[PDB]
Parts: C-alpha cells; structure tokens; sequence
C-alpha cells in the first residue's frame, strides 16, 4: 500500500513535535490533595512532621470519592498511566506543593532511604515516631508562605539499585518518604489546612522495560 | 566499567564446561476437555523452579545432583541470560495454539493476576506454538533485575527474577471421532548464556527450603 | 556512650556504603606461647548459627600464626549483589532486622613460666577503596550532655 | 601420544578454580603416654581418607559440600597428582620426630603388615618432622596406578591409590614436671596438582559406601 506523507510529528500543521511519551509525563498533574484539621494533628507540635507523602512516579492508589471529584470521573492522571506499561525507572520527580491557609513557613524534607511501607499518604499525629519532627543533615527546604505559597521542588534519585521498581505493591523499591511540615507555633484555622501536591517526572528521569499496560477502564462511563 | 563489577570485588567464577547447554525441565500435558481461551498451563517464577526442578524424598531442591547446577550449589550470587524453547509434539489432526511470554518480576505488581489474560501476554515478549508446524520455539530473556546479582540460596526466595507463562491462544480442538487424541505433551528446554558466580562459600552454609507456587 | 571507631562515626553520617573494612588484631602474648588461628569471612551469611571449624575453612581465609607477627591485619573485601549497602542504625529497616553483607570468624586451629591468659584488641578502619553515599540524619549524637527524656 | 590419553576418548575436564589448593583434612594428637617406636598416628587408605573425608549422619560420604571435591561428585573416571604437607605444633620443652611415607598400592601386598615397621618406612618416599623446628614438610605423591585412571564412586573400594604414613621416629619425649603436655596436635594438609576427570555422568547414579579402614 502507499505510505502517508509525514509531518514530523505534528511540527508541519501546529508548531511543535509530540513523538516521545516522555514528554508528555513532564507536564505537571495532581499527585495527591488533601485536609489537615488541629484535632488530627500532633499535640506538642513546634517543629512537626504534618504529612509523610510516599513518592511514586505511577502515583498514589487513588481512593475516588464524593467531595473531591477529580479521582472519580478523570481516574488518574496521564503520569499514572504511562507508567503502568514500564516495569523500571532511574530517575527522580518533580513537585508543587501548595499550602493553603497557613502563613509562617513550611520545611520539606526528603528521606530518601525508608522503605517503601505504605501506598496512601499518613496525615498529622499517625506519622511516625521517628518521621515525626524535622531531621539533622536531609535535604530540605524551608519557604515562607506569606511570600509565595508555591514550593517547587526536585527530588533526586538516591537509592542503591539498578532501577527502582513501578508498578509495586529491606523493600527499597522507590525514592522514599517525602515529609512538609510547620516550622514554629501556628493558629491552625477553624477548616484545616489545604495541601495539593503535584508532581511530574525530571530531565534525568527514563522509563525502562517495557511490559504490557494493564487493562484499562474507560472515563466515559463513571457516571 | 559495568554494573555488574560494581557490586562484587571478586571476580566471577565462569565454568562453561558444566553450564551452558540445553537441559530438559519439565514436560506438560493439556487436554481437550480443559483447553479454553487463557487456560494456564505453566505459571512458574523463573529460573527458581527450573534450577530448583529436581526435588528431595522431603522435597527441598538439591543442586548438587546436576552437573549444569553444581556451581549455584558453592556460591551466592548468581547472574545469567537464558533462553527457553518449547516443544510440542505435532498430531495432525488436531489444532490448537499456545503462547508463552515472560514477566519481569510480575510476582510483585499490584496488578499481577490482571496481567494472566492472554490478551496481556500479546504485548510482553512471547512466542507462538502450533501444533502442526511451529513447533519449537525459542524464548529470550536477558538478565533484568532491580539489582546486578541473584541469591542462589534462602534467608526470602532466592533466584525469582520473573514468571513464565503458556497460555492457550487458540484451544485444544479435535476432530469428533475416537482415533483422536485426548492430550498432548509439551516440553520446555532452558539453557544459560552468561552465567557468572560470585561469593563462593561452602555447601552446608545455606539452605533451601520447599518452593512455594504462584496464585 | 560508645567509643566508636572513625570508620563508625563517619558512617552514621551517610545513608549508604560500600568497599572494603582492614582489622588490625594486636596479641598480647609473649614468643614462648603458640598457636594458630583461622580467620575467615563468609560472604552472605549473617547469623553465627550455622558455621563452624570445616564449614569456614572453606571460604577465603588466612591462617594465622600466632607468633609471626603482634599486629596483624585481615581485609574482608566487599563481595555483596547490590552496589551500596544501608546503614544499620539510621534507617531504612527495623534496627535488628539487618544483614550485613558478610561475617567473619576468628577459630582455634599452657605453661608456667608464662602468663597463662593471652588478650587481643582488635581494631577497625575503612580499606583503600571504601566509600559513603547520601548525607541522613546522624546515627548518633554528642555526649556533651548524655541526658534524655523518655516518652 | 601418553598413555592417559589412551583410555579415554573423551577429553579431560580439568576444573582448577575449584581444585589445586591446600585443604585441611584431619588433625591428629599424639600422647606422651602411648608414643613408643612405630606408633602409628595416621594408616589411610589416600586419597581416598581425604576425598572421603566428610560424612553424613548416617556416615556416607558426599562430595557435594566441599568446593574441592565438587568434580569427583560427577565424573567416574579421575587421575591426579597429590601433596602432603604435614604440620606439628611446636612446644620447646619436648623433643620426638614423626616419619611420613607413601606405599603404593600398599594395602594389596602380600607382605603389607610386615612393611609398617617404620624401618622399612625409612626406604621409601619419606618426610621427617620434629617439634622444634622443621615443624612442617611436604610429601610429594606423583599419580602411580596399574591403571590410567582411578574410579570415583563404588562398584570395590573407590580412590584407593595407596597407604600414607605417620609414625613415632623418636617417641614423644616430656621433661618430668607438670609445666610440660600432654599431647601435641599434628595437621595433614593435601592439595592436587594435575587433576583430570572424566566419564562426566550425572550425581545418583553411583553410590557411596560407609568406608572400611586398614588392619
């Protein structure tokens, strides 16, 4: 049969090349977004841990639920979904964590080794023992949130294997625990506070082995 | 300058003489009356339950009996590609299909019994088998592993670096007539092209213990 | 309050590490006395349960005199399936849910003019090719002030 | 065009990472109180008391565990030159020598329990080992056979190439007093230098036996 004249992957008819799936995965999309009232928060609390965010590139194991609608009708983003069909990944992410209603500063620290225990994020008081508080000596980054309330963040990939393991279930698959939390004495309004986290993938990130997707659910049909 | 020599300072203990050429593993049967579209016919985490295939009077695997697995008997990291062919034994009268395709490491995904369907293994590297033509077929797996070795021996579950599948593509049909068959045989031949042992201790040192199945 | 080594205290400041480790044993003996000594390392087993005199004898081992030297040296190597090993006191898992990538052993194979008892020290330091990783939060502290406040 | 070559058509397989170096064997403790002239300390059947030398519970040998002895598990054919070094641990205060020799094919001589007189040890290929100094000394046993080749497993009598020696020279002499032993501890370790197997079949298809030891 005859071949269909190229446009070098779109660069002809609109400006640009869309050939690798790669690029698609670094346009950021909402990795987790939640509520963090007083009551379920720590009770001597001055320097504290308020969330212990698991750091996946296939994302969370999204609950989908009626008063954030995002998960229940758009599943899970285009990130979760490109790296269901790979097995590895060497890289590392990047994030935007957006504190709403809190005005002092917000310390982001990144363990990267602790095992990979959990698949939801641990909110306030339940963090543990020893991720409870901001650490000595691990990355972090402390920013004031009455001057910007947009933390951009990159964690690297420090971690001893080959790869680091998607798709999952010492079990050091991935790059660890990401910890944000409050830096001093704070009035935690009435309503809590709002964390949205999004994440996409680094320039030194890859995709590996490349197995089958999954079976898929459509979105067409949620309602 | 490769990653493999950057987790073991000891040289890797190379012995062709005694690897490297095609041992037997096992033999399956599929019948007519249970051959349906993703029937199962092996599911094994591999290479652990072909160099763990020959089994004790109180079934914990020995490696000393084989001369092809005498070295994972005195070490404790091990890294190797292989390759596994399959035969069926070609009837005329019959047709039938089956595919077998390897995944990396599946015992460990979330979404591990949803990747069984057959219509999954047509994107994971497989290979098909009639049973008129198309007979043999050979496999490749190359070593991809989350680290540059593998345990050869317990303290959990030395050597798991996948699962292999055979599947029923197409199934067993037969002719409606007694000199037809009920079954057929299917045999799986393994060979190991880069081996190389590294932590040479004694025997006696480490244990094996009575292998556990796949869901 | 512990009198860790260098190699220790550098090591609770790095989340992983690899490469090898020199013991360095000093015999406080006199000429008079003889002996001999196996030591051994044995490279994934990390529970003394299962080894013993002819189950160590085949690893690599150094049979050691007793009277060529006082200070004698023995470099384990590091022969481990991973590239960097985590450390055993920081994270990742469990304290006492760990493996060290290899053990060693020290095996066997009386007069009155000489002391009877013979002590050895044993010392400890990073080899030629050793190295650490990512910087954690420090296994230890200062004793400046060894007080503490239990929950 | 040597005779080893004119017994097997199958080329030798020679395996020398996992053979040719100095393993320990048995330690032996001579008294004061029964170290006359020609007490023999070792009388084995070598090497067949050395490749032999781990047992089961029930006290068959296995050649699986010992890194070394991993070919004689899987060949029925073997030939090899051998050392002994033997190593007395040295105390200043006593004085006695040890006399070492190998008798071929010893145990079948007609004339065999008249030859342990250690006199006639003195004629053959020896060694001489005191306490003070010339503390270690290496035999030396070149491979002499009737046939090319010894067998490895049973069906009698295995790896039987000769007898190895060890006896009172000069008797263990103590001074009188409580300062001085008892005993001293007496260490034979081998090593092989051409080793050559062959007849590769599998393990378990020859046995071992519960070894029998000289008069």
């Amino acid at each position: 049969t005859p071949l269909l004249p190229t446009t070098n992957d779109g660069r002809v008819t609109f400006g640009e090349a869309f050939n690798d799936l790669k690029d698609l995965a670094r346009r950021y999309q909402l990795y987790w977004e939640g509520t963090i009232l007083e009551g379920n928060l720590r009770a001597i609390r001055r320097n504290s841990a308020l969330v212990q965010l698991p750091l996946y590139p296939h994302g969370l194991r999204i609950q989908p639920d009626v008063n954030n609608p995002i998960w229940n009708i758009m599943r899970d983003g285009h990130i979760p979904v490109i790296s269901s069909g790979f097995r590895y990944f060497r890289g590392g992410l990047r994030l935007r964590i957006v504190v709403e209603g809190l005005n002092s500063c917000v310390w982001v620290q990144h363990h990267p080794d602790r095992p990979s225990i959990f698949s939801r994020p641990i909110i306030g008081r339940y963090i543990a023992a020893k991720d409870a508080y901001r650490n000595h000596a691990y990355a972090a980054y402390v920013q004031n949130m009455s001057v910007n309330r947009t933390i951009e963040v990159e964690v690297p990939f420090y971690q001893p294997g080959l790869y680091g393991m998607l798709n999952a279930s010492l079990r050091f698959t991935g790059l660890g625990d990401l910890l944000i939390g409050i830096e001093g004495e704070q009035p935690i309004p009435k309503e809590g506070i709002e964390i949205s986290v999004y994440y996409s993938i680094a320039d030194d990130f890859s995709f590996n082995i490349f197995c089958g997707f999954p079976p898929m659910v459509y979105c067409d049909e949620t309602y | 300058p490769t990653w493999d020599r950057l987790a073991s300072s000891e040289v890797s203990d190379e012995y062709p003489m005694l690897t490297d050429r095609w041992l037997f593993w096992k033999s399956v049967k599929w019948e007519v009356n249970d051959s349906a579209f993703g029937k199962m016919l092996v599911q094994e985490k591999f290479p652990q339950s072909w160099v763990q295939m020959d089994v004790n009077v109180n079934n914990i695997p020995r490696y000393t009996n084989i001369p092809n697995f005498i070295p994972f008997n005195i070490h404790q990291y091990m890294r190797a590609d292989f390759e596994v062919k399959i035969y069926v034994n070609p009837n005329d009268f019959v047709s039938g299909w089956l595919i077998m395709a390897f995944l990396y490491q599946g015992s460990e995904m979330f979404d591990y019994k949803l990747r069984r369907n057959p219509a999954a293994l047509m994107q994971m590297p497989h290979v098909l088998v009639n049973v008129g033509a198309a007979n043999e077929a050979t496999l490749k797996i190359p070593y991809r592993y989350v680290r540059p070795f593998m345990r050869c021996k317990d303290i959990t579950e030395p050597l798991n670096m996948g699962v292999l599948f055979v599947e029923v593509l197409i199934p067993f049909r037969t002719s409606a007539a007694s000199s037809a068959p009920k079954s057929l045989d299917v045999s799986l031949f393994v060979k190991m092209t880069n081996a190389k042992f590294t932590g040479m201790v004694d025997g006696s040192i480490a244990l094996l213990s009575k292998p556990i199945a796949l869901p | 309050q512990y009198y860790l080594p260098p190699i220790s205290v550098v090591s609770s400041l790095y989340a992983y590490t690899r490469g090898s480790i020199k013991y360095k044993f000093l015999f406080g003996n006199n000429p008079r006395h003889n002996a001999r000594l196996l030591v051994a390392y044995i490279p994934g087993i990390s529970s003394d349960n299962r080894l013993t005199l002819e189950r160590a004898r085949n690893s690599a081992h150094v049979v050691f005199s007793l009277n060529e030297v006082s200070e004698f040296v023995f470099t384990v190597p590091y022969i481990t399936d991973t590239m960097w090993w985590p450390r055993k006191y920081g994270g990742p898992q469990a304290a006492g849910e760990f493996v060290a990538p290899s053990y060693i052993c020290m095996f066997i194979l009386a007069m009155e003019s000489v002391p009877s008892i013979v002590t050895i020290v044993p010392m400890i330091a990073a080899g030629d090719d050793f190295e650490v990783a990512v910087p954690a939060q420090p296994a230890v502290g200062l004793s400046r002030n060894i007080d503490v406040i239990y929950p």
